[PDB]
């Protein structure tokens, strides 16, 4: 029955189901997924056959076709003429720097024909074509389906979400790309153009070669006026769409304006629309604006007939892809190009409103399946035009030729592999031209990190741009895209994440859509005549106006019913009905973003109680989350479907008797807190924070450190940071749970006491107890790992072992000693800055090192040495060091609001103020931090922890909970003995006497983030030197220096130091000495032993000045010289 | 990862009630019995145990790197 | 000042509301609410202080 | 400023075969009386009375503009209707 | 004018040549086969 | 005044152009590809109108009624029917001068009467 | 919200405080507030030292 006032845990309940039944990286394996089960195999059946001749003739020629079909793929394999082939374990792939691919296998069927009309063709099984590589926890994945106990034999983490590939021992992880939403028309007016208005739709066929060819109908903005013109690829000039429609077939006028305005009695669009058709009264006939636009083409044709072929090509094939190309699509592109008009006319008219380019139902998230299908249709169709080539070359002489041979199975390979472990989204030529971004490495520092690094969306617009409206939080992002969360830096609104229920649909053939809905009542376009379409409804599917229905009530409510029951149409397929413009849209393409929604009736929910009750008792009667989607409680609803319906923040607050406000509710949400991410669904009373707080801590809880995967200790990795001691929050969103946050979590629920102390948390800072650190508050350990592999040439091999003094000649002044004699330390050594770890020398044509050097400042333990054979067979090393991490002072420290410090000072337990008790503060920090971030949302926190660990209950911080709040917390901590603020009467550590303000104190969940001190400390006196221009080098690894800039520079200008100026710049960086004549400025040569000083093209040998010269003045003036340019410096 | 062996506040041993807490909880006890049936009257020592994950027992299922 | 703001698009939807010379009417009728939703927070900030 | 599209409300061209039929029924055309194809405009009177202009200054705006290749008839501020009607002499 | 040594250092095997000295040696790879060419063929045409 | 609507050729079905027979001093609208003619009857070739005072129920059409977005009152009812509830909304058209009038539709479908207030 | 809703609850007024916490369409509107000045913090940077 209906669920009144338990609808706190019901929601709760459902929400588990569908992070049960759907993990966090959803989308990324759905997407992969759907990519090797069907696109790389349409990829590979529509690429068309190959025939190919001999040279024309040999004295005074028969092909073939070569036509291949039915892919296969099986699970990873890994070994190599060595020993029979066997499958690589992920973790393998990790350890061994190995590429985790997949190899997939094609069969073909080459048929020759060559005299005598006798066809016989040759059928070769499994062809090998390369080795794709293959997502973690896919469904070809070697992990898929394995149980937790499964997993940890092959020590991989049960927690780990997978949805990430390892390509030379690195994962990967695809970033989702925005993009505009193709085969739907928008109307803009850009507002300095010579034109007003101009309707765009870029047009794709269902994943074809072509690229997305866009065309634009446009209006003049200002004799006669407002003439229509429309650009079109591959066409140099815009052409006026009446020559368009006239070339296209349509040789009269009426049956011209049958398809762009269809009801002839409406005159304000006759007045608009004849000013373009009294332009092109001198075109009549088909064959003149087919010449028309061939004159206008690319590559005009010399004669008539070839403009004339030219032309119909573009027409056939380049304009509106995906509305047909076939033998007869006239109609249909002339019906949709018509439809385009009209849409640039209404905007023109006011009729309707210009379309909005950052409403993300105009976008499309390209994932890792669709990613991959765009950049392996490039590398196949290169693997099909050299497999052509090399038959070609054996053809000429007509020999015979070996498919075997002429399939390159590198290429597709190589190029999956470079895409994926670089990020330039292209061909390996154009590393410049392709996109770059795609492909990241994978944040491993936490599992919130790691988890919202595997959620996240790109819009690839240019960074640095002035135009701050891409980057702005738009409408359309409520519950699908995260609004907190989003980097501080020159990548503000570009990069965001995606919501916790937000799910990105995967794509599906429309065609069954189409046999249902031509069944009804409706009308395709070649049927019917225009006469009729004015009062009906236009029905678009994937973009393409398919037809005509006269009912479009009862067609909404049956595609609803279809949906709702699963029969013909999926849940991701999204239909829109607009209203007042009476276009009706289906949706099923790729790319979609869309979250779950319950379904409201007349006033009342269907989840019920029999649901929730029949769902509680999962894992006996598995009722999952697709059983509640096919029981048509729940919808998939994007935000063209958003934009159309009426949802309910609460049933019980928004469906009831009141003051009428909708009563017309069509959805409701399942939770409110479900908007938020994966970063900041951890933040505890978020709606009580300003905004720039939840955004400041989104982008540190990716810092803080903690247990960032179970399985850390059999992962060889450089810059693993975990803490000793992590521990859950004591108050906790209930959406942790399903981060999985309180089996990894990253922080300690310290007591804070926000007061004035001393002074040493003055300026945000913060002051630690000494003796919490030493019992192990906030203590953690880095790993760091070393890794290499021996080898290159002829003669000079690599090879591990100690170098000896006497046989090897550049040494440092390091002590091997700690090296064993196969040329690595051993496990469990203490080591330090400039101490060898790895012995490798290379032979010398006695010897020279390459020996690996611990780097500087480092002073830590060896953890683990590995030693294995990478994938040339070469003995290959990897070695981890443990380094434990102390809090001192000026390690950087932040909360759960964005409220960050780094430690000014650590008191001990005696210096630190105390309760009554002897509780004192694990952390003070500044009060004048709150009143200007305001972050009560921290105050409360550090309420209800207090709260918390008093009752014995987890903090219960549900962002919208409202059933939780100040008054009830207060109440609550009352019974318990405390004040009911919080306050509490401190004493002072130092004196005893009793601070005479009351000290706000409780339990907060700080965390410590990635930021030591020790990692960002260095100093420099005339260290290494840069190879180029002697200056000090950059960079704290590279001993380099700071930059004295051009800022610093102006800063000394106006403070007039001019020795200290030159003092920086002169002789801090880089004192040289040059020699040049006094007759031309030119430098002259210099021999200081013999002190001969002669001049060149003078022949002077006597008058010769020295000059103090930065070097790279010296080096700037010989670039100037290299250019011709003769700086002469005459020194009088 | 493991219990701290005493209270990062108050220094009281906490490291020697995880298991006994553990076991308390296996019974008809809430935590905020448990908790004061341990000897914990302080919130700071509370906290040690009512806000602790256990991961050692995570960790304990990968196989060692030796035998 | 809820009330106030309900009823001043009541009267800009009963054609009520005449525009501010110098402005038409949506930003005559965004000025007036703007005013009222200003001086209803000024007064609410002076109570607190208070 | 001001152009002549602030005041007006709408404009219109007929084909009058004589200016003395006055296809459009206008006694103040009849009492006021060469091309047969006119120019019609209405002004409105809102606009009008703001910027204080009067059909013999609107008038005298087009014969010094474009001369006498036309002739404005407009009608006299007492009707509810402004009116000025736009020939082509020859 | 080639400019000097330290103006495009060559780094060891990283010999490592600099990116000026590889247009540099393309320079000098068709400055000698257009002389070359210009003595020994005078063809006018591959000349241009 | 009115608008003027475009019809076409019976015989090519093209746009008719505005044409003086100088003789009998008379309105024809000539088509250019053939030798066509007809008399017309409106007498007027072309409207402008600059204020654009609009009509906007005519662009408005019944079957927004079934709008789950949009507002609905009892308070005015409809005219012809009398049907206690009504949709209402704003112009919800671009280069609207100046108006937050409401336009008004009538739910029980078969009426989809527009009024406005 | 109801097409064509000019309240102040309906446009981004916040008659909440930062202590009764915001219902989440004004936890909404004030994160798209907040991230206005966020974008033109690191906007203004590239035109101002330059």
């Amino acid at each position: 029955e209906i669920t009144p006032d338990l609808w706190q845990e019901a929601c709760w309940i459902v929400i588990s189901s569908y992070f049960d039944e759907k993990g966090l990286v959803r989308q990324q394996l759905d997407s992969f997924d759907e990519f090797i089960q069907m696109s790389v195999q349409r990829i590979v059946e529509d690429a068309p056959p190959i025939d190919l001749q001999a040279e024309a003739q040999h004295a005074s020629p028969p092909r073939y076709l070569l036509k291949f079909e039915q892919i296969y793929l099986s699970k990873p394999t890994h070994w190599e003429r060595d020993g029979a082939p066997s499958p690589m374990m992920p973790n393998e792939a990790r350890l061994r720097n190995l590429t985790y691919s997949a190899p997939l296998y094609v069969d073909i069927t080459k048929t020759v024909i060559k005299e005598g009309e006798e066809q016989l063709q040759t059928q070769h099984q499994k062809t090998f074509i390369g080795k794709i590589p293959i997502m973690l926890r896919s469904t070809y994945c070697l992990l898929n389906g394995l149980t937790d106990r499964d997993l940890c034999e092959l020590n991989e983490c049960p927690l780990d979400p997978g949805g990430y590939f390892i390509i030379n021992g690195s994962e990967k992880v695809l970033i989702a790309q925005e993009k505009m939403a193709t085969n739907t028309v928008y109307v803009f007016a850009k507002k300095d153009s010579k034109y007003a208005y101009t309707g765009e739709c870029r047009s794709c066929l269902e994943n074809s070669s072509r690229p997305t060819s866009t065309i634009w109908v446009s209006m003049l903005a200002r004799a006669i006026g407002q003439r229509i013109v429309a650009t079109l690829p591959y066409i140099k000039q815009e052409v006026p769409i009446i020559i368009v429609f006239r070339a296209l077939g349509f040789v009269s006028d009426r049956d011209i304006l049958e398809h762009i305005i269809y009801d002839f009695e409406d005159p304000e669009m006759m007045e608009m629309v004849k000013p373009s058709l009294d332009e092109a009264f001198v075109i009549q006939e088909q064959n003149v604006a087919l010449n028309f636009i061939g004159s206008r083409g690319a590559k005009p044709g010399v004669t008539k007939e070839k403009r004339i072929k030219y032309a119909k090509e573009v027409l056939q094939k380049e304009m509106l892809p995906h509305v047909g190309v076939s033998d007869f699509c006239e109609t249909k592109k002339a019906y949709f190009l018509g439809y385009m008009v009209h849409r640039l006319l209404l905007a023109a008219l006011g009729r309707r409103e210009l379309d909005d380019r950052d409403h993300y139902g105009n976008k499309r998230l390209d994932l890792a399946g669709p990613l991959l299908a765009f950049l392996f249709r490039g590398m196949f169709k290169n693997l099909l035009k050299e497999v052509r080539i090399y038959a070609q070359k054996f053809i000429d002489r007509g020999k015979d030729f070996n498919l075997e041979l002429a399939i390159k199975t590198r290429i597709i390979s190589d190029g999956l592999k470079y895409s994926l472990a670089t990020g330039n989204w292209g061909d390996q030529k154009k590393a410049h031209q392709a996109r770059a971004g795609v492909s990241q490495v994978l944040n491993r520092l936490t599992f919130a990190s790691t988890l919202s690094h595997l959620r996240r969306l790109n819009s690839p617009i240019g960074r640095d741009g002035k135009l701050a409206k891409p980057r702005q939080l738009h409408n359309t992002l409520w519950g699908m895209v995260c609004p907190a969360e989003t980097p501080e830096g020159h990548a503000v609104g570009l990069v965001k994440n995606l919501a916790l229920m937000a799910y990105i649909s995967v794509g599906s053939q429309p065609s069954p859509i189409l046999e249902f809905l031509e069944e009804w009542s409706m009308e395709n376009l070649e049927e019917i005549s225009p006469a009729a379409i004015a009062d009906a409804t236009k029905i678009f599917v994937n973009g393409c106006w398919v037809g005509i229905h006269k009912d479009p009530e009862q067609l909404m409510n049956t595609l609803r019913k279809l949906r709702r029951q699963m029969d013909i149409i999926v849940s991701e397929v999204s239909m829109i009905r607009d209203i007042r413009e009476r276009e009706i849209r289906i949706y099923t393409d790729a790319g979609r973003i869309c979250r779950p929604l319950l379904i409201v009736e007349k006033q009342k929910l269907l989840l019920k109680k029999r649901h929730i009750d029949q769902l509680k008792e999962r894992e006996y009667n598995n009722y999952s989350w697709q059983d509640l989607v096919a029981s048509g409680v729940v919808e998939y609803i994007d935000t063209l479907e958003e934009e159309t319906v009426m949802l309910a923040m609460t049933p019980d607050d928004l469906q009831e008797k009141e003051v009428a406000y909708c009563s017309t509710y069509t959805h409701c949400e399942i939770h409110p807190s479900m908007i938020l991410g994966v970063c900041a669904s951890i933040i505890p009373f978020p709606d009580h924070n300003q905004s720039p707080r939840n955004t400041y801590q989104s982008a540190m809880g990716k810092q803080a450190m903690g247990v960032y995967i179970t399985n850390f200790h059999v992962r060889m990795d450089t810059l693993a940071h975990v803490l000793y001691y992590p521990q859950k929050p004591l108050v906790t969103t209930r959406s942790m749970e399903y981060l999985r946050f309180r089996e990894l979590p990253a922080g300690i629920n310290s007591i804070v006491a926000i007061a004035s102390y001393t002074g040493y948390n003055q300026e945000d800072s913060v002051i630690m107890n000494r003796s919490a650190v030493d019992r192990g508050f906030f203590r953690s350990v880095f790993y760091r790992s070393y890794k290499e592999q021996e080898s290159k040439g002829f003669d000079q091999e690599e090879v591990f072992e100690k170098p000896t003094r006497e046989t090897c000649q550049g040494m440092r002044h390091a002590i091997y000693d700690k090296l064993d004699d196969d040329g690595l330390i051993a496990p469990g050594v203490r080591v330090s800055g400039d101490d060898v770890i790895i012995g490798k020398t290379v032979t010398l044509p006695t010897k020279r090192d390459c020996s690996t050097f611990l780097r500087t400042s480092e002073t830590g333990i060896v953890d683990q040495v590995m030693v294995t054979l990478n994938q040339e067979g070469y003995k290959f090393c990897k070695i981890r060091v443990r380094s434990v991490r102390i809090p001192q002072i000026g390690d950087k420290f932040a909360s759960r609001h964005g409220q960050k410090g780094t430690c000014g000072i650590q008191y001990r337990q005696e210096d630190m103020p105390f309760t009554c008790e002897g509780i004192t503060p694990d952390i003070i920090i500044n009060p004048h931090a709150i009143p200007s971030r305001m972050t009560i949302g921290h105050l409360i926190e550090c309420l209800q922890g207090k709260v918390s660990a008093n009752k014995g209950e987890i903090g219960d911080a549900t962002p919208f909970n409202d059933a939780v709040n100040v008054q009830k917390i207060s109440n609550l901590l009352s019974d318990y003995g405390y004040h009911l603020r919080g306050n509490e009467v401190l004493y002072n550590g130092f004196t005893g006497r009793k601070i005479t303000s009351q000290i706000f104190i409780g339990p907060t969940y700080y965390q410590r983030l990635k930021h030591m001190v020790d990692d960002k400390i260095h100093s420099r006196a005339r260290g290494p030197i840069q190879i180029l221009n002697r200056q000090p080098m950059e960079g704290r690894s590279r001993d380099g220096g700071l930059r004295f800039g051009e800022m610093e520079r102006d800063c000394q200008i106006a403070h007039g130091a001019a020795q200290f100026l030159r003092e920086r710049l002169f002789e801090a960086s880089d004192p040289y000495q040059v020699h040049v004549c006094n007759l031309c400025g030119i430098m002259a040569i210099a021999n200081t032993r013999t002190h001969t000083y002669e001049c060149r093209g003078c022949r002077n040998k006597t008058q010769i000045s020295l000059v103090r010269m930065p070097y790279a003045c010296k080096l700037l003036f010989q670039e100037l010289m290299s250019m011709s340019i003769a700086p002469r410096m005459m020194s009088v | 990862m493991i219990i701290p062996v005493r209270c990062f506040t108050c220094g009281k041993i906490v490291g020697n009630k995880w298991e006994a807490y553990l076991g308390l909880l296996q019974a008809e006890y809430t935590e905020g019995d448990a908790l004061d049936a341990l000897g914990l009257k302080r919130y700071c020592c509370r906290r040690m145990l009512l806000a602790h994950v256990d991961l050692i027992e995570k960790l304990l299922n990968y196989a060692p790197l030796e035998k | 000042a809820k009330q106030d703001v309900i009823e001043v698009i009541e009267k800009a939807h009963n054609n009520e509301l005449e525009p501010t010379p110098g402005n038409t009417l949506r930003q005559t009728f965004e000025n007036q609410v703007n005013r009222i939703l200003n001086d209803a927070r000024d007064k609410t900030g002076s109570s607190a202080q208070k | 400023h001001t152009t002549l599209r602030k005041v007006t409300a709408n404009t219109a061209i007929y084909y009058d075969p004589n200016p003395q039929s006055t296809v459009v029924a206008e006694d103040q055309e009849w009492v006021n009386v060469i091309s047969p194809w006119l120019l019609r405009v209405e002004l409105d009177r809102k606009h009008m009375t703001d910027r204080k202009l009067t059909m013999e200054q609107i008038a005298e705006k087009i014969n010094a503009g474009f001369g006498d290749d036309l002739n404005c008839i407009f009608n006299d501020d007492n009707a509810e209707k402004l009116v000025l009607r736009i020939r082509i002499m020859n | 004018p080639v400019p000097p040594l330290s103006v495009r250092p060559a780094v060891v095997m990283q010999r490592n040549q600099d990116d000026l000295t590889h247009k540099l040696a393309d320079i000098v790879k068709i400055n000698n086969q257009l002389r070359r060419n210009e003595q020994n063929g005078a063809a006018a045409h591959v000349i241009a | 005044p009115g608008f003027v609507g475009i019809r076409f050729c019976q015989e090519c079905n093209n746009m008719l152009y505005p044409k003086e027979d100088k003789e009998n001093r008379i309105l024809l609208y000539a088509c250019r590809n053939c030798d066509y003619q007809q008399e017309a009857d409106n007498s007027c070739i072309y409207v402008n109108k600059i204020t654009h005072e609009v009509d906007e129920l005519t662009q408005i059409i019944a079957d927004v009624s079934q709008d789950p977005t949009l507002p609905r009152t009892e308070d005015h009812p409809c005219q012809k029917c009398g049907h206690k509830e009504a949709v209402f909304f704003q112009s919800h058209s671009a280069r609207a001068e100046d108006a937050m009038r409401l336009y008004y539709v009538c739910t029980a479908p078969h009426c989809g009467h527009r009024w406005t207030e | 919200f109801i097409k064509d809703d000019y309240g102040p609850e309906s446009r981004g007024f916040v008659e909440n405080s930062y202590l009764a916490g915001l219902t989440p369409t004004e936890f909404f509107f004030h994160a798209m507030g907040g991230r206005e000045g966020l974008i033109d913090t690191a906007v203004k940077t590239a035109e101002t030292g330059y």
